[PDB]
């Protein structure tokens, strides 16, 4: 019947940018960094984000899962997930659909870790994977009201790991056209 | 050794005097086994002391200087200090730890530094160990030939170790660390 409204998660590599669709902002942005040391046993004493970042010298080691775009350590990055999901944005997975994101030109192993995780330690009613750009050229037309779409054009969406021109004639991506420097803001 | 060689009636003062009797240290020194008995045998100098050619020319000759320098090791008063010696370090050391890891420590003394490199300076300090701790384990100092370069090999081994490869201080990280990151990872 009337789902929830889904939910619009986003791990960059620098910034993870939550929130909700149908918000005008997102709830949460702040960086793609998780604190950890090396009676709370060393399983759960982490933090991310701004927490992380203001307990940085209180006996914390900072670590940033995400470079270039692409996911190395997996630890990592569920805990980020599962801090974000019942600390933040206070949802229960199995009762809403998320919207991930992820550069293009990412390994197919990285993509299927990611739906393994998000079907077995959170088991969420349904995972869509979008790629960075798309997004963008959705994004691109303001007074989007029901036709000024440009629906064609190029979308340069260069960020804190790396960067991509990536185009798009009609809707459809072309695949063969796609080229990334691996350069940005970092 | 350049205060002790003042008595002599040789005198050395500047940087480059303090390298020529480092030279003269080098090799023209060692340690007693018996500190008492070989002072009052110095007094017959027979098979004490020999000479040394200084760099310019005129021979030295040293005799008690031999081995009253490194004694300073074993006695510290010599040059004004309210420190145990080494050997008796040692063992205030070994007795700071727990009661049963003692044994083990008494059996592994491991020599090293360039300094222990004195002929004849781990048959004194396994006597006086010996003579400190209790008679009934045995007291085994070891001291291989190369000690001189022990840290050095120590390092060299310790660097190509495939688990050594996750402990170093990447760039990015000190970068994104600062300067405290070798205090939160090295110790
Ligand atoms: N005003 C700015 N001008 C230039 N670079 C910026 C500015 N603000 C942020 N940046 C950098 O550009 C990166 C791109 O931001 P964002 O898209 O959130 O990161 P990511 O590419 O990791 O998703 C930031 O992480 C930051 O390093
Ligand atoms: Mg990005």
């Amino acid at each position: 019947a009337s789902f929830n409204v889904p939910i619009i998660m986003d791990n960059g590599t620098g910034y993870s940018k939550l929130g909700y669709a149908g918000n005008d902002a997102p709830s949460y942005v702040f960086p793609t960094v998780i604190a950890t040391r090396s009676r709370a046993t060393e399983d759960l004493d982490f933090f991310i984000g701004n927490d992380a970042l203001k307990k940085a010298s209180a006996g914390y080691s900072l670590d940033y899962p995400i470079r270039h775009g692409q996911i190395e350590n997996w630890d990592h990055m569920e805990r980020f997930w599962q801090q974000s999901l019942f600390k933040y944005l206070r949802c229960e997975p199995e009762d809403h659909y998320f919207l991930l994101t992820e550069p293009p030109l990412n390994p197919p192993e990285n993509r299927e870790n990611t739906a393994e995780i998000m079907f077995e330690s959170f088991n969420c009613a349904g995972l869509y994977i979008a790629v960075q750009a798309v997004l963008a050229l959705a994004a691109s037309w303001t007074s989007s009201k029901v036709t000024d779409r440009s629906l064609t054009g190029t979308v340069v969406d260069s960020g804190d790991g790396v960067t991509h021109i990536i185009p798009v004639a009609e809707g459809y991506v072309i695949g063969s056209s796609i080229k990334t420097m691996p350069l940005a803001g970092r | 050794l350049m205060k002790i060689l003042t008595e002599r009636g040789y005198s050395f003062v500047t940087t480059a005097e303090r390298e020529i009797v480092r030279d003269i240290k080098e090799k023209l020194c060692y340690v007693a086994l018996d500190f008492e008995n070989e002072m009052a045998t110095a007094a017959s100098s027979s098979s004490l002391e020999k000479s040394y050619e200084l760099p310019d020319g005129q021979v030295i000759t040293i005799g008690n200087e031999r081995f009253r320098c490194p004694e300073t090791l074993f006695q510290p008063s010599f040059i004004g200090m309210e420190s145990a010696g080494i050997h008796e370090t040692t063992y205030n050391s070994i007795m700071k730890c727990d009661i049963d890891i003692r044994k083990d420590l008494y059996a592994n003394n491991v020599m090293s530094g360039g300094t222990t490199m004195y002929p004849g300076i781990a048959d004194r300090m396994q006597k006086e160990i010996t003579a400190l701790a209790p008679s009934t384990m045995k007291i085994k100092i070891i001291a291989p030939p190369e000690r001189k370069y022990s840290v050095w090999i120590g390092g060299s081994i310790l660097a190509s170790l495939s688990t050594f490869q996750q402990m170093w201080i990447t760039k990015q990280e000190y970068d994104e660390a600062g300067p405290s990151i070798v205090h939160r990872k090295c110790f």
